[PDB]
C-alpha cells in the first residue's frame, strides 16, 4: 500500500494521502468538533472550530482542510487545542441570540451541545448584539437569520447538491448576511435538506415549527414510499401522533437527504 | 374575547369546543366548563407599537431579571413591526 | 406446641411471632409494604430528577439523604461545593439530626406509653420545619441540598432565628430528659431490653447508635469526615451495655452535641456563593441566564438533559441519624444513573430485630422496634 | 472526643444509699415528672385558631401551580417544554402550535396535581417565569379529576393569585 | 458448555424434585381451599395446579427446572404459612379479566393486537 | 491494673493478656507452618505475627502494650488473634495460593460498556 | 467433578415472569440507531440497541393523554456488540430482526478541489 | 393584629357572614381570604 | 409571657427551671417577615481574565480507574491505611 | 484548579494500591482484577467460586479486618453473558477503610451465600433474589422480601419494564383486590436525552 503513518494522541494510524486531520482522527474514533465542515459538502474552513494542535508546531491548524503529513502527532486534547475551541465558541456565542427556549433547534442544537462540551461555561461579552433582518425563502423553511453563525452550508448545498446557486452572503464583516438578497422563494426539490444541515436554528422547518421538541419524540426507522427511490427515513412521533420525518444515512440510496414531498 | 358554539358551549383561547354529537359534553352537564376570559392574543393586540429611534432594539419584557431573556430585534423593515418573540411586544423605527 | 401470632398491618410492618407463652422464640418481620421501586425509577430519571427520591426514603431525615446523594454525585463529578454551601449542609444536617432524634425518642416513648413528650417536642419540630420552609419552600421534602452545593442562599434573618431556636432548645432536651431518663418506669422498659454485643453488632451490619450503644467508638463524622465536620468540635456519645436505655441516652446526647455543632456553624458561616461556580454542573443565576448566551445554553441543557457524570461506581456513606446511610451509584457516562443502590441503616437493624428479640416478651418487641429507629421508607425503598 | 453516657458508679456511703432508698420509697422522680407536667398545665398552649389563624409561611412556599402573564395580558409561557422535561414526576404534559399571530404558544398545558411532587423544578427551570408554584395550599377537592389541571385552570389560578405571586417573586428573585 | 449445577445433576433428579413438589401441592390444595374459604372446588384448584405444572413442561434444562422447583417451593411456603391472602391465592384464577380473543377474526375485530 | 471493663459489650476482661497472646501467636505460627513457603499468605502472616509477638515479649505492661500494638484494647487484640488462627485453619483447606481458577470473559469487567 | 453438562439451547423464558402475550407475539428490533440529522455528532451511533414493535396508543377520554396497554413500549436495551443482543434475545424467547450497522463510507476531501483549473468541482463562491 | 400574642396568634381574620352568595356565618372557610391579605395573614410579609 | 407572676412562680417551681429566660413560644425577638433585599456575591470563576475553563474543569480531570492487578522481594506487609488513632476522652463533659 | 475541583488524595491512593497488590498476591486463586478509582476507592474483582474465601480473608486477616458489611448489591448489565455483577461493600473500622469486592453470575449459576461470613447478608442477598433472580446457595431463608407475594418476575432486571405487567384494583363482583394487565391512562414518556457529542475523552473506547 501507500498508506502514510500519522499519530492521534500518540496512537498510530495508517491513512491514505490526501486524508485530512479530521478524518485521521475519525479513524481512531475521535470526533473533532465542527460547524462548517460537512462530509458531503465542499470544505469551507471558515468557522475555525476544528483548530487542533499538531505537536512541535507553534500554530493550531484547521483540521477539516489540513491534509496530514507523514509523522504528525495530532493533539486532540491538548491545552492550546481546548483554548482554541473555547475562544472560537466565545466568538460564536458573542452575537448569537438568547432564543434557546423559543428555538426549534433546542435540544438538538450543535451550537448548544458543543458549547456544553467545548465552550466556556459563561460570558465575557458586555456589549450589545447584532440583530439580522429575517428572510422569506418559501413556505417550508422558516428563516430567522439572527441565529445564523455564517457557516455557509446553505450555499454549498444549494450550489453543489441542489444545484440552484440562489443562496449566498451579501455584505462584509460582522454585517455579512446569508440570504438571497431579494424576495426570492427558494423552492427546489431538495429545499428542505438545508433544515438538516443548518447546525443552528436559523433554518427550521416551518410546518414542524413550535409543535414538538426532540427529547420527547420517539424515533422509528422506516422507508419512504412517496417515490421509487426507497429513501430511509426516521418518523419521529410524540404521544401517538406523527411529528416529523427525517432522513437516515444510507450510502447507496439517499445518502442523508430526502425530497421535499418525503419530508 | 370569548365566543360560543351553537351548542352553547364556550370556545377557549385555543379554539377548542366539543362537537354537537360528542358524548364528552356530559362532564359539563350540571357543572361548568372553566374557560379563561382574558385571551392573550386579544390583550397583546391592544398594546401600542413602540416608536424608537434606533435600528436595533432590545427587549427584556420589563423588570430586568423578572422578564424573559433579553433579545435584539432588527427594525430595517418599514413595512412591518419587529415583534419580540417572547412577550409579543412590537417595535418600529420612527423614520 | 407453641403459639404463632400474626401482628398484621391493621410506617407499617407485618410481624410473624413464634411465642412460647410470654416469651418470644422467633420474630419474622414481613416487609415490602412500602416498596415502591424507587431505585428502578431512579434509572430512568436524571441526577437532578433522581434527587427528590432521596427526600422520601428516610422521611424524617430528608436533607441528610439529600446530602449523601449530593456527595456521591459530586464525588463522581470530581467537583467540590463552595465552603459556605458546606457549612450550610452541615448546619441543616444537624438540624435534620435534631428532627430525627425528636421523632425517634418521642415515638419510642409514645409506643411504650409516655404520650406527653411527643406533644412537647413536636412544637420544636414544627419550628424546625418552619426553618426548612424558609430555606427551600417545603416543610419536609426540600430538594435543597444538590450536587454542587445547595439550591439557594439563606434568606436574610434565618440565622438569627436558628440562634433563637438553639438558645432555647437545650431546656426542651432537659425537660424531655426530666420526664424519661430518671423515670423508673422508663428504665424498667429499656434497661434489660435488647442487649447487643459489639461483635454481633459489627457482624450484623449495624451502624450509628446501634454500634455506639454497644461501646464501639465509631462515628463517620469523625473517622471518614465529610464537608466541614473536621472543622467543628463535638463529642461522640458511647454506650456501655448495648441496651435500649443506652441508645436512648446516646440519642439525647446526640441532640446535645447537635446543638453544639449548630452553635459553631452559626458562629463560623463564611461569605461566598452557594453553588459550584462550574455552570456545566450547577445552573447559573436567573439574572445571568436572562442576559448571557452561555448561561442560557447551560440553563437549557441542565434543566433538560442534565450534566453528564463520568463513568464509575462509588459507595458514598454519611452519618445519617439512623446510622451509615450509603449510596452505591453507578454511572455509565450519560446524564442518568445506570444504577443506584440505597443502603439504609434500618434494613440491617430490622434484619437484626430477630436476634435482639430472643428471650424477651411481646411488649418488649415494641421497645426493640423503637430502639432501632425504623422508618420503613428507607427499609423497603 | 467521646463521652461515656451511663458509666457512672453510684456511691456506697450511707448518705447516698439512703438517698436512693428515699427515692425508691417516696417516689421522688415520679413527683418530678408530675411537676413538669403540672408546669406545662399552667403555660399558654401553642395552638393557633385555624381557620381564623394561619401558620406562618415564607415567600418561597411551594403550593398550587399557576401560569403568569406579562403586564400586558400576554401569557409568559412560550412552549419551550423545559418544565415537563425537568418534572421528576412527569406531571406536566405540553402540546404547542403557532397561533393566529405567529406566537409560540401552548394548546395543551396540563399538570396532574396528583402526580405532582410539589418540588418546584418547573418554576426554576422556566426561563420566563411563566409557571410558578404559588402560595395556595387550601385547594382540596372532593373528586380525583378535579386535581387534573388543564391550561384554563392554571391561567385562572394565575389571574386569581397574581397579586400575591408577583409580590413573592419580588421578595425572592434576588436569591435566585 | 459445562455449568455449575443448582441441585440436580441431570433431568431425572430434577423430575424427582418436580414430582415431590407436585405431591406437596396436591396435598396442600384442600387445606388451601378450606382455610382461605375459597369459592372454588378442590378439583378446580388441583386442575389449576396441573395447569401451572404443565405450562412449563417444555423445559429441557436442569438449572431452569431447578429454579422452577425453588419458586414453586416459595409459593407453597407462602400458601401453607398464611402469608398470602385470599386475593393472592385467587390471582391464579383470572376471573375478572375478559376472555381474550383466540381466532384471527375476533382479534381483527377488536383491535390491532396479533 | 485490673481494668474493670473493656468498654465493648460482650467482651469480658482477660486477666492475663500476655501469656494468652503468646499462646495464640505461637499457635498461629504452628498452624501457619503447614502452608507452602512460596505462598504470600504465609510470609505476610509470619511477618505480622512475629512483629506482634516480639512486641508482646518486649513489654511487661498491658497498657503500653496497647499503645504500641496499635490495635485498641488488648482483649480485641486477643480476639483478632483468635480470628487469625481460625482464618489460617481455613486457608489450609481452601488452598488459595494456587493460580487463577478461570479467566473471566473478555468484557466482564469493562466499564462503561 | 461438581460441574454438569447442559448441551441444550439457553432459555430462561419460564423464569422471567413475562406473560406469554408479550413473548411469542413481540418482535425485537436489534439495530444501531441512526444519527439524528439535525446534529453532526456520532456518540449515539456507537452502541447496539434492542427495542420492540410499537403497539396501540390511544386518546384518554378525560384529558386527551396517550394511554397505552403495552408494557414493553418504553423498553430500550443497550448492548456493546450485535452478538450480545442476539444472544440476549434468543435467551428470552423474543423473536428478533437484526439491521446491520450502517457506517459512513470514507470521503475523499480536498480543499484545493474548490479551485480547479478544468474540473466542474470549482465553487462559484466561498 | 395583637403584637402581644405569640408568633402565630398575632394576626387573625374574622370571616364575613356572606361572600359570593354563600351564608358563611357558620361555614367559615380558609379559602375566603383574598390573595392581597394572604401574604399578611400567613406572615409572608410584614405589610398589609 | 402573658402569665401573671403567681402562675409564673408556680410554673417555675413545678418545673424547677427558669422558664421565662427560655420560652418555647416565640415573640418579638424573631426576624422580620419583610427583609431588606440581598446582594449575593459572585463566585471565584466570575473573572474576565485568566478564566479559561480548561484550567478549572473537574469532570474532565477525572480519569478511568488505574488497574493495579489484572489477568490481561522482602516487601512489607501492608494495610489499607495506618491503624485508627485511639479516640481521646472528652474534656468538656466525659461523665467522669 | 483550586476552588471548584475536588482535591486528589494521593496518600490513600498509594495505600489502596499497595493493599490491592497485597490482596492480589495473597489470593491469586480468585482475584481477577484489582483497580483503584480516581477518587481513591479500591475494587477487588474476583471469581464467583471464591466468595467465601475472599470475604473471610478480609474479615479475619489482621491487616484487613473488614469487620462490617456496609452494602450488598447486584447490577444488571445485559451486554455480558454473566449479566449480574454482585457487589460487596466492606468497612474496616481498625484501618478506617472501605473495599469493594465484585463478582459475577448469569441467571442460572448460583452464588455461594456469605451468611457464614457476614450475617448481615441474610436479608441483602435475599433482596437480590427478589429483585434480580440470582439464586444464593446454602442460604437459611431465601424468599422474596420486597415485592408482593404472588409477584412473577424480578423487577430490577433491565429487561423488566418500568411499570409491571399487572396492576391491582378492587373489584366489587368478587369482593376482592384483583390483578389485571396494566393499562396506563398516560404512557410513561421515554425521553432520549443523550447528547451525540463525546463528553469525556479519558473514557473513550477504541473502535473496531
Ligand atoms: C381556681 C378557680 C378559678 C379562679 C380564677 C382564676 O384562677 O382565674 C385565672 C387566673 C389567670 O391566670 P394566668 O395563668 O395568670 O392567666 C394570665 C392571662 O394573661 C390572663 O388571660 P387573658 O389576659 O388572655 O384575658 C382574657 C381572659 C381573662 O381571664 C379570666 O377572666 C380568668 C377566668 C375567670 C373566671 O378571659 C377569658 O378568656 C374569658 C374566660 C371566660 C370563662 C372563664 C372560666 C369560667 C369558669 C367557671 C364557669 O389565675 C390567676 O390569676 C392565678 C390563680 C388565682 C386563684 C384564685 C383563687 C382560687
Ligand atoms: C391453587 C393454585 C396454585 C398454583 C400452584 C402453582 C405452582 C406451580 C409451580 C410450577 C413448577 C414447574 O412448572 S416445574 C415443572 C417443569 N418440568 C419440566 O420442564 C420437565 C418436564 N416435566 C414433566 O414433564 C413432568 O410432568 C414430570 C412429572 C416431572 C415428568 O413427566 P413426563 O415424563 O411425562
Ligand atoms: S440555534 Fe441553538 S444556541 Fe441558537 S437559540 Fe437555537 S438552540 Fe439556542
Ligand atoms: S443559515 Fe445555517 S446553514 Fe446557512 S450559513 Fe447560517 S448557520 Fe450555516
Ligand atoms: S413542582 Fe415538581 S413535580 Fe410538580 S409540576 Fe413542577 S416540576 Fe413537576
Ligand atoms: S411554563 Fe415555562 S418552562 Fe414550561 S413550556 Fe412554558 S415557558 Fe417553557
Ligand atoms: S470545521 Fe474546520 S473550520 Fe469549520
Ligand atoms: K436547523
Ligand atoms: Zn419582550
Amino acid at each position: 500500500s501507500n498508506l502514510i503513518e500519522v499519530f492521534v494522541d500518540g496512537q498510530s494510524v495508517m491513512v491514505e494521502p490526501g486524508t485530512t486531520v479530521l478524518q485521521a482522527c475519525e479513524k481512531v474514533g475521535m470526533q473533532i468538533p465542527r460547524f462548517c465542515y460537512h462530509e458531503r459538502l465542499s470544505v469551507a474552513g471558515n468557522c475555525r472550530m476544528c483548530l487542533v494542535e499538531i505537536e512541535k508546531a507553534p500554530k493550531v491548524v484547521a483540521a477539516c482542510a489540513m491534509p496530514v503529513m507523514k509523522g504528525w502527532n495530532i493533539l486532540t486534547n491538548s491545552e492550546k487545542t481546548k483554548k482554541a475551541r473555547e475562544g472560537v465558541m466565545e466568538f460564536l456565542l458573542a452575537n448569537h441570540p438568547l432564543d434557546c427556549p423559543i428555538c426549534d433547534q433546542g435540544g438538538e442544537c450543535d451550537l448548544q451541545d458543543q458549547s456544553m462540551m467545548f465552550g466556556s461555561d459563561r460570558s465575557r461579552f458586555l456589549e450589545g448584539k447584532r440583530a439580522v433582518e429575517d428572510k422569506n425563502i418559501g413556505p417550508l423553511v422558516k428563516t430567522i437569520m439572527t441565529r445564523c453563525i455564517q457557516c455557509t452550508r446553505c450555499i454549498r448545498f444549494a450550489s453543489e447538491i441542489a444545484g440552484v446557486d440562489d443562496l449566498g452572503t451579501t455584505g462584509r464583516g460582522n454585517d455579512m448576511q446569508v440570504g438571497t438578497y431579494i424576495e426570492k422563494m427558494f423552492m427546489s426539490e431538495l429545499s428542505g435538506n438545508i433544515i438538516d444541515i443548518c447546525p443552528v436554528g436559523a433554518l427550521t422547518s416551518k410546518p414542524y415549527a413550535f409543535t414538538a421538541r426532540p427529547w420527547e419524540t420517539r424515533k422509528t426507522e422506516s422507508i419512504d414510499v412517496m417515490d421509487a427511490v426507497g429513501s430511509n427515513i426516521v418518523v419521529s412521533t410524540r404521544t401517538g401522533e406523527v411529528m416529523r420525518i427525517l432522513p437516515r444515512m444510507h450510502e447507496d440510496i439517499n445518502e442523508e437527504w430526502i425530497s421535499d414531498k418525503t419530508r | 374575547g370569548v365566543r360560543t358554539s351553537p351548542t352553547g358551549e364556550k370556545v377557549t383561547h385555543t379554539g377548542q369546543v366539543y362537537d354537537d354529537e360528542d358524548y364528552r359534553r356530559v362532564r359539563f352537564v350540571g357543572r361548568q366548563k372553566e374557560v379563561n376570559e382574558n385571551f392573550a392574543i386579544d390583550l397583546i393586540a391592544e398594546q401600542p407599537v413602540s416608536q424608537v429611534g434606533s435600528r436595533v432594539i432590545s427587549c427584556d419584557g420589563g423588570g430586568g431579571a423578572l422578564g424573559h431573556p433579553r433579545v435584539y430585534i432588527n427594525l430595517d423593515k418599514e413595512t412591518k413591526t419587529g415583534t419580540c418573540g417572547y412577550c409579543g411586544l412590537q417595535f418600529r423605527q420612527q423614520h | 406446641s407453641n403459639l404463632t401470632l400474626n401482628f398484621g398491618p391493621q410506617g407499617v410492618l407485618r410481624l410473624v411471632m413464634e411465642l412460647s407463652g410470654e416469651m418470644v422464640r422467633k420474630c419474622d418481620p414481613h416487609i415490602g409494604l412500602l416498596h415502591r421501586g424507587t431505585e428502578k425509577l431512579i434509572e430512568y430519571k436524571t441526577y437532578l430528577q433522581a434527587l427528590p427520591y432521596f427526600d422520601r426514603l428516610d422521611y424524617v431525615s430528608m436533607m441528610c439523604n439529600e446530602q449523601a446523594y449530593s456527595l456521591a454525585v459530586e464525588k463522581l463529578l470530581n467537583i467540590q461545593p463552595p465552603p459556605r454551601a458546606q457549612w450550610i449542609r452541615v448546619l441543616f444536617g444537624e438540624i435534620t439530626r435534631l428532627l430525627n432524634h425528636i421523632m425517634a425518642v418521642t415515638t419510642h416513648a409514645l409506643d411504650i406509653g409516655a404520650m406527653t413528650p411527643f406533644f412537647w417536642m413536636f412544637e420544636e419540630r414544627e419550628k424546625m420545619f418552619e426553618f426548612y420552609e424558609r430555606v427551600s419552600g417545603a416543610r419536609m421534602h426540600a430538594a435543597y441540598v444538590r450536587p454542587g452545593g445547595v439550591h439557594q442562599d439563606l434568606p436574610l434573618g434565618l440565622m438569627d432565628d436558628i440562634y433563637e431556636f438553639s438558645k432555647n432548645f437545650s431546656l426542651r432536651i432537659d425537660e424531655l430528659e426530666e420526664m424519661l431518663t430518671n423515670n423508673r418506669i422508663w428504665r424498667n422498659r429499656t434497661v434489660d431490653i435488647g442487649v447487643v454485643t459489639a461483635e454481633d453488632a459489627l457482624n450484623y451490619g449495624f451502624s450509628g447508635v446501634m454500634l455506639r450503644g454497644s461501646g464501639i467508638q465509631w462515628d463517620l463524622r469523625k473517622t471518614q469526615p465529610y464537608d466541614v465536620y473536621d472543622q467543628v468540635e463535638f463529642d461522640v456519645p458511647i454506650g456501655s451495655r448495648g441496651d435500649c436505655y443506652d441508645r436512648y441516652l446516646c440519642r439525647v446526647e446526640e441532640m446535645r452535641q447537635s446543638i453544639r455543632i449548630i452553635s459553631q456553624c452559626l458562629n463560623k458561616m463564611p461569605p461566598g456563593e452557594i453553588k459550584v461556580d462550574d455552570a456545566k454542573v450547577s445552573p447559573p443565576k436567573r439574572a445571568e441566564m436572562k442576559t448571557s448566551m452561555e448561561s442560557l445554553i447551560h440553563h437549557f441543557k441542565l434543566y433538560t438533559e442534565g450534566y453528564q457524570v463520568p463513568p464509575g461506581a462509588t459507595y458514598t456513606a454519611i452519618e445519617a441519624p439512623k446510622g451509615e446511610f450509603g449510596v452505591y451509584l453507578v454511572s455509565d457516562g450519560s446524564s442518568r444513573p445506570y444504577r443506584c443502590k440505597i443502603k439504609a441503616p434500618g434494613f440491617a437493624h430490622l434484619a437484626g430485630l430477630d436476634k435482639m428479640s430472643k428471650g424477651h416478651m411481646l411488649a418488649d418487641v415494641v421497645a426493640i422496634i423503637g430502639t432501632q429507629d425504623i422508618v420503613f421508607g428507607e427499609v423497603d425503598r | 472526643t467521646y463521652k461515656y453516657v451511663n458509666l457512672r458508679e453510684p456511691s456506697m456511703d450511707m448518705k447516698s444509699v439512703t438517698d436512693r432508698a428515699a427515692q425508691t420509697l417516696l417516689w421522688t422522680e415520679l413527683i418530678r415528672g408530675l411537676g413538669m407536667t403540672l408546669s406545662y398545665l399552667f403555660r399558654e398552649p401553642a395552638t393557633i385558631n385555624y381557620p381564623f389563624e394561619k401558620g406562618p409561611l415564607s415567600p418561597r412556599f411551594r403550593g398550587e401551580h399557576a401560569l403568569r402573564r406579562y403586564p400586558s395580558g400576554e401569557e409568559r409561557c412560550i412552549a419551550c417544554k423545559l418544565c415537563e422535561a425537568v418534572c421528576p414526576a412527569q406531571a406536566i404534559t405540553i402540546e404547542a402550535e403557532p397561533r393566529a399571530d405567529g406566537s409560540r404558544r401552548t394548546t395543551r398545558y396540563d399538570i396532574d396535581m396528583t402526580k405532582c411532587i410539589y418540588c418546584g423544578f418547573c418554576q426554576e427551570a422556566c426561563p420566563v417565569d411563566a409557571i410558578v408554584e404559588g402560595p395556595n395550599f387550601e385547594f382540596s377537592t372532593e373528586t380525583h379529576e378535579e386535581l387534573l389541571y388543564n391550561k384554563e385552570k392554571l391561567l385562572n389560578n394565575g389571574d386569581k393569585w397574581e397579586a400575591e405571586i408577583a409580590a413573592n417573586i419580588q421578595a425572592d428573585y434576588l436569591y435566585r | 458448555t459445562s455449568v455449575k449445577p443448582i441441585f440436580s445433576r441431570d433431568m431425572n433428579e430434577a423430575k424427582r424434585r418436580v414430582r415431590e413438589l407436585y405431591r406437596a401441592w396436591y396435598r396442600e390444595v384442600p387445606n388451601t381451599v378450606h382455610l382461605f374459604q375459597l369459592d372454588i372446588s378442590v378439583k378446580q384448584g388441583r386442575d389449576k395446579v396441573r395447569e401451572m405444572f404443565k405450562k412449563n413442561a417444555h423445559v429441557t434444562d436442569p438449572r431452569v427446572v431447578d429454579l422452577l422447583v425453588i419458586k414453586g417451593k416459595m409459593e407453597l411456603e407462602e400458601t401453607i404459612n398464611v402469608w398470602k391472602q385470599r386475593t393472592h391465592v385467587m390471582r391464579f384464577f383470572h376471573e375478572t379479566e375478559a376472555p381474550r380473543p383466540k381466532d384471527f377474526l375476533s382479534k381483527f375485530y377488536v383491535g390491532h393486537d396479533p | 491494673l485490673l481494668k474493670k471493663t473493656t468498654g465493648l459489650v460482650g467482651l469480658a476482661v482477660c486477666e492475663t493478656p500476655h501469656e494468652r497472646l503468646k499462646i495464640l501467636y505461637t499457635k498461629i505460627l504452628d498452624v501457619l507452618g503447614h502452608i507452602p513457603k512460596n505462598a504470600a499468605y504465609r510470609k505476610y502472616t509470619e511477618q505480622i505475627t512475629n512483629e506482634k509477638l516480639s512486641i508482646v515479649k518486649a513489654e511487661p505492661d498491658v497498657k503500653k502494650l496497647e499503645e504500641q500494638l496499635q490495635g485498641g484494647q488488648i482483649e480485641e487484640v486477643i480476639l483478632q488473634a483468635e480470628n487469625e488462627l481460625s482464618l489460617a485453619r481455613k486457608m489450609i483447606q481452601w488452598k488459595p495460593w494456587e493460580p487463577l481458577v478461570e479467566e473471566p470473559p473478555a468484557s466482564q469487567w469493562k466499564w462503561p460498556i | 467433578t461438581q460441574l454438569i453438562t447442559v448441551d441444550e439451547k439457553l432459555d430462561i423464558t419460564t423464569l422471567t415472569g413475562v406473560p406469554e402475550e408479550h413473548i411469542k407475539t413481540r418482535k425485537a428490533r436489534i439495530f444501531v440507531p441512526a444519527r439524528n440529522n439535525m446534529q453532526s455528532g456520532v456518540n449515539n451511533t456507537k452502541k447496539w440497541k434492542m427495542e420492540f414493535d410499537t403497539r396501540e396508543r390511544w386518546e384518554n377520554p378525560l384529558m386527551g393523554w396517550a394511554s397505552t396497554a403495552d408494557p414493553l413500549s418504553n423498553l430500550v436495551l443497550t448492548f456493546s456488540t450485535k452478538e450480545d443482543a442476539i444472544a440476549f434475545a434468543e435467551k428470552n424467547g423474543w423473536s428478533y430482526d437484526v439491521e446491520e450497522r450502517k457506517v459512513p463510507k470514507p470521503k475523499s476531501k480536498s480543499y484545493g478541489a474548490n479551485f480547479s483549473w478544468n474540473k466542474r468541482t470549482r465553487v462559484s463562491t466561498k | 393584629e395583637d403584637n402581644k400574642q405569640f408568633f402565630g396568634r398575632h394576626r387573625w381574620v374574622i370571616y364575613t357572614t356572606e361572600m359570593n352568595g354563600k351564608n358563611t356565618f357558620w361555614d367559615v372557610d380558609g379559602s375566603m381570604v383574598p390573595p392581597e391579605w394572604h401574604r399578611w395573614l400567613h406572615c409572608m410579609t410584614d405589610d398589609p | 409571657a402573658s402569665a401573671t407572676r403567681l402562675i409564673q412562680g408556680l410554673r417555675n417551681w413545678a418545673s424547677g427551671r427558669d422558664l421565662q429566660a427560655k420560652l418555647q413560644l416565640r415573640y418579638q425577638e424573631i426576624s422580620k417577615r419583610t427583609q431588606p433585599p440581598p446582594k449575593l456575591p459572585v463566585g471565584p470563576s466570575h473573572r474576565l481574565s485568566n478564566n479559561y475553563y480548561c484550567a478549572r474543569d473537574g469532570r474532565r480531570e477525572a480519569m478511568p480507574p488505574s488497574i493495579v492487578m489484572s489477568s490481561q522481594s522482602e516487601k512489607k506487609a501492608v494495610s489499607p491505611a495506618p491503624p485508627i488513632k485511639r479516640w481521646e476522652l472528652s474534656q468538656d463533659e466525659p461523665y467522669l | 484548579t483550586r476552588p471548584t475541583v475536588r482535591p486528589r488524595n494521593d496518600v490513600a491512593h498509594k495505600q489502596l494500591s499497595a493493599f490491592g497488590e497485597y490482596v492480589a498476591e495473597i489470593l491469586p486463586k480468585y482475584v481477577q482484577q484489582v483497580q483503584v478509582s480516581c477518587f481513591s476507592e479500591l475494587e477487588i474483582c474476583i471469581h464467583p467460586d471464591g466468595v467465601i474465601p475472599v470475604l473471610t480473608f478480609l474479615r479475619d486477616h489482621s491487616n484487613a479486618q473488614f469487620k462490617s458489611l456496609a452494602d450488598l448489591t447486584a447490577v444488571d448489565i445485559p451486554t455480558r453473558q454473566n449479566r449480574f455483577e454482585i457487589v460487596y461493600n466492606l468497612l474496616s473500622l481498625r484501618f478506617n477503610s472501605r473495599i469493594r469486592v465484585k463478582t459475577y453470575t448469569d441467571e442460572l449459576t448460583p452464588v455461594e451465600s456469605s451468611v457464614s461470613v457476614y450475617k448481615a447478608a441474610n436479608w441483602y442477598e435475599r433482596e437480590i433474589w427478589d429483585m434480580f433472580g440470582v439464586f444464593f446457595a446454602n442460604h437459611p431463608d431465601l424468599r422474596r422480601i420486597l415485592t408482593d407475594y404472588g409477584f412473577e418476575g424480578h423487577p430490577f432486571r433491565k429487561d423488566f419494564p418500568l411499570s409491571g405487567y399487572v396492576e391491582l384494583r378492587y373489584d366489587d363482583e368478587v369482593k376482592r383486590v384483583v390483578a389485571e394487565p396494566v393499562e396506563l391512562a398516560q404512557e410513561f414518556r421515554k425521553f432520549d436525552l443523550n447528547s451525540p457529542w463525546e463528553a469525556f475523552p479519558a473514557y473513550r473506547q477504541p473502535p473496531e
